[PDB]
C-alpha cells in the first residue's frame, strides 16, 4: 500500500532538499515529509532505495593534488535505539585531472523490516558536486 | 477522439479539454462541456505543452562541470536554455550533453575559418610553423 | 500480477535490443514487447530496473586524447505530454589508458505511478562498447 | 510472504560470509541459510539484490604496473540444470595509483521466476578488498 | 526418482524424461510413459546437458576489450569457445576472464623457454643487456 | 511514558523496562512489572545503550587502506576504537572517515610547531631552503 519517491529539488544550490510536488515524485498512502525525512507510517517490510550522480572539472593544479571523497548513504531513526543508523552506503574516491571533467553515479537499494514511526533520511558527502536533476538524484520507499 | 481533448479515465466518451501550456491537471473535467481544473505551475515548475499532467516538470540546471551558463531563464512555459558564452563553441558529447571550449586565437598564424557555434576556429600557420592539432608550434 | 525481466540481445552487435526468449528473461500478465519498448498493462505502481556495462581498450594514442561519455536511462512515453521523458539517468566519463582495457558498470531503479498504455524505454550512449550478455545487460519492470 | 537480508559477516577477513543474527538482517516466512546460499522456500517471482564495496591502497611500485579486476556475481543453481548460472554480474578494473586509496561500489538487483528448492549464492572476485560493514557488503531476496 | 527423469511440478510421482543436450523443456511431459515435448533451441541458444529448462541459453561473445577471438562457433549445444591467435598467451583475471597478450620475441637475446598457452615466453639476454621484465634493454 | 521504559506493541499502557548497553530486546516484557528478556550480544555485536533492539550491531573493521589501526577493541557495550600510530596525524575526507598520515620531520629545518592529532608538523626551513608544502627543497 505505502510507497514514495521523492527527487532532489533542484533549485536549492547548496543543500540536498527532497521534495514531492514535481515530475513523477509522489507520497500515498501514509507515507509524509517532516523535516527532510521520510516518515513510515505502519510496522512491516519496505524496500529503500536512492540514487546520486555527481560531477566536477578541477580548474586549478592545486585542486589535482588531494582526492575527493564522495558518499551517499541512507540512516534510519527508530525509537528502538537513541542514535542514526546507516542502513546502506555508497562511497567512492575521485582522483580529478586539470581541466577533464568527472562524472559518476552510485545507486544502493534493500529490504527492511521497519516499525511504525521510524524515520529515514539521507546524508550525501560532496553535496556541492551533484548533478541536481530528477532523473539523477532521487529518493524511494515502498512497502512490500 | 478530438485532437486537444483527452479521455476521462473513469468515464469512456466525455473527452475533456487538455491543459494547454504553464498549467497542469489538478482535476480531470467534471461532465462534457465542462472546464477541465488546470492550474499554474508553481515557479522552478514548467509544462511547454498540450498535456495533462498530475505534475509540472523540474526547471533544467545547466551542466557547471561543462562551463555551460543560462541563457534564457525557466518560465511556466520555457524551460532554461544553456550555452556557451561567445567567443566558445560546443561540443556534443551526446544529443543532450555538451561542452564549452574556448575558441582558438590563432596565434603565430592567421584565422582560416573564423569560429562556430559547433566548431572550433581553423587557423593557418606561419612559415616556420606546424600546425599541431589547433595550435603552432615553432619548428 | 504483472513483470518482465528483457536481457540485451547478444547477436545484434551495433543496436540495443530487448528480448525475452532465452536464459531467465521474461513476461507476464499483460506487459509486451512493441518497437522495442515495454507497454504498461494497467495503471499502478511499477518498479523499473535496468542495468548495462561497459569495455574498451584504446589501441592509439590518439584514442587516448578525449574521454568517453557513457550514459544509460529510462524514459517514459505517456499520453499526458507529447515527449519522451527521463524516469531515470546514469553517466559516467571515462579516460581511456593507452593498452589498457576499462570496464565500468551501472544500474538504477525506482517506483513510478504509471497510466495503462504508458511505454517505457531505454536510451544508451556507449552502445558499441556494451558487454552484451544476460547476466550483464538488462532491463524490467514490477507492478508493486 | 517471504524475505531476506543478509550482511557480509566483517569477521571474516578472507572469505565473504553471509549472516543473519544482526544489525537489520533478517529472514522470514521459509527463506534459510544452508552452505552460504538461500534456499528458496516456494516457486515464484523474486526480487534478487546485492551490493559490495571495495578498497585499497598501493604501497609498492609493482602493486601499480597491473590492474585489478572486481566482480561480484549473484548464480542459481536450479534442479533444471545442472550448473551454476549467472543472474546478475558487475565488473570493473582499477588502476591503482602509488599510495592513492581507491574506493569502489557496486549494486545490481533484478526480478525472475524462482523455483522451490533453487538455491541463489554469490561469486566475488577481489575477496581480500571488500569494506565489510552491514551497510556496505550485503545480499537479499523478496517474493513479489 | 530416476536420474534422467525429473519429478512432475502438479503431479509428484510422474517421473518424466529430461530433455537432453540441443533442446528445452516446452511442455511437462503428459502422463507416466509419454514423451516430455523438448524442442530444439533456435540459433544463439544453447543447452549442453540433461534439463528442464524453460528457455534456452544465450551463447556466449567473446571479450574485444581483452582481445579474445572466437575459436568454435556456437551450436544448439555447445556454447561458443573463445581463445586467443597462437603467438599470444592467455593471462587469467578470474577463473572466467583472461586478456590475450602477444608473446615476447626475445630481441637482444635467446629463447630460454618458449611461450606457453598461459604463460610467456621467458628470454635470457645477450652479455651487455639486462633483462627488464621481459625485455633485453641495453646497460 | 516513563524514560528509561518504552511502549509494548500489542497493548499500549504496558511500559516495559529498556534493555540496557552490552544487551538486546530478545523478548517484550510479558506484564505491568515484569522484567524484560533482554540477552547478552554474542562476540562481535554490541549495543552502546538504553534499547530495544532486536539484534546487536556488528562491531566496526577499522579501514586498513587508510592506514587505521585498531586502538580497542570492541566489546558487547563498546564498539571497536581505530586511530593511527602516533608519530602520524588524522586527516579527516568526512565526519566519520579519516586516513592517517606520517607527521613530518623538518628535514633541512627546524619544528615550527611540533604534530598534533589531526595536523601535520610545521616546519621552518634553513636558508637556502624553499618550504614547498611541507618539504625544505634546496633553491
Amino acid at each position: 500500500k505505502p510507497a514514495a519517491h521523492l527527487i532532489g529539488d533542484p533549485s536549492k544550490q547548496n543543500s540536498l532538499l527532497w521534495r514531492a510536488n514535481t515530475d513523477r515524485a509522489f507520497l500515498q498512502d501514509g507515507f509524509s515529509l517532516s523535516n527532510n525525512s521520510l516518515l513510515v507510517p505502519t510496522s512491516g517490510i519496505y524496500f529503500v532505495y536512492s540514487q546520486v550522480v555527481f560531477s566536477g572539472k578541477a580548474y586549478s593544479p592545486k585542486a589535482t593534488s588531494s582526492p575527493l571523497y564522495l558518499a551517499h548513504e541512507v540512516q534510519l531513526f527508530s525509537s528502538q535505539y537513541p542514535f542514526h543508523v546507516p542502513l546502506l552506503s555508497s562511497q567512492k574516491m575521485v582522483y580529478p585531472g586539470l581541466q577533464e571533467p568527472w562524472l559518476h553515479s552510485m545507486y544502493h537499494g534493500a529490504a527492511f523490516q521497519l516499525t511504525q514511526g521510524d524515520q529515514l533520511s539521507t546524508h550525501t558527502d560532496g553535496i556541492p558536486h551533484l548533478v541536481l536533476s530528477p532523473s539523477t538524484v532521487f529518493f524511494g520507499a515502498f512497502a512490500l | 477522439c478530438p485532437q486537444g481533448k483527452y479521455i476521462h479515465p473513469q468515464n469512456n466518451s466525455i473527452c475533456c479539454t487538455k491543459c494547454h501550456k504553464g498549467t497542469y491537471l489538478y482535476n480531470d473535467c467534471p461532465g462534457p462541456g465542462q472546464d477541465t481544473d488546470c492550474r499554474e505551475c508553481e515557479s522552478g515548475s514548467f509544462t511547454a505543452s498540450e498535456n495533462h499532467l498530475r505534475h509540472c516538470l523540474s526547471c533544467s540546471k545547466c551542466r557547471k562541470e561543462m562551463g555551460q551558463v543560462e541563457i534564457s531563464s525557466c518560465t511556466v512555459d520555457r524551460d532554461t536554455v544553456c550555452g556557451c558564452r561567445k567567443n566558445q563553441y560546443r561540443h556534443y558529447w551526446s544529443e543532450n550533453l555538451f561542452q564549452c571550449f574556448n575558441c582558438s586565437l590563432c596565434l603565430n598564424g592567421t584565422v582560416h575559418l573564423s569560429c562556430q557555434e559547433k566548431q572550433n576556429t581553423v587557423c593557418t600557420c606561419h612559415a616556420g610553423f606546424f600546425l599541431r592539432e589547433n595550435e603552432c608550434v615553432s619548428c
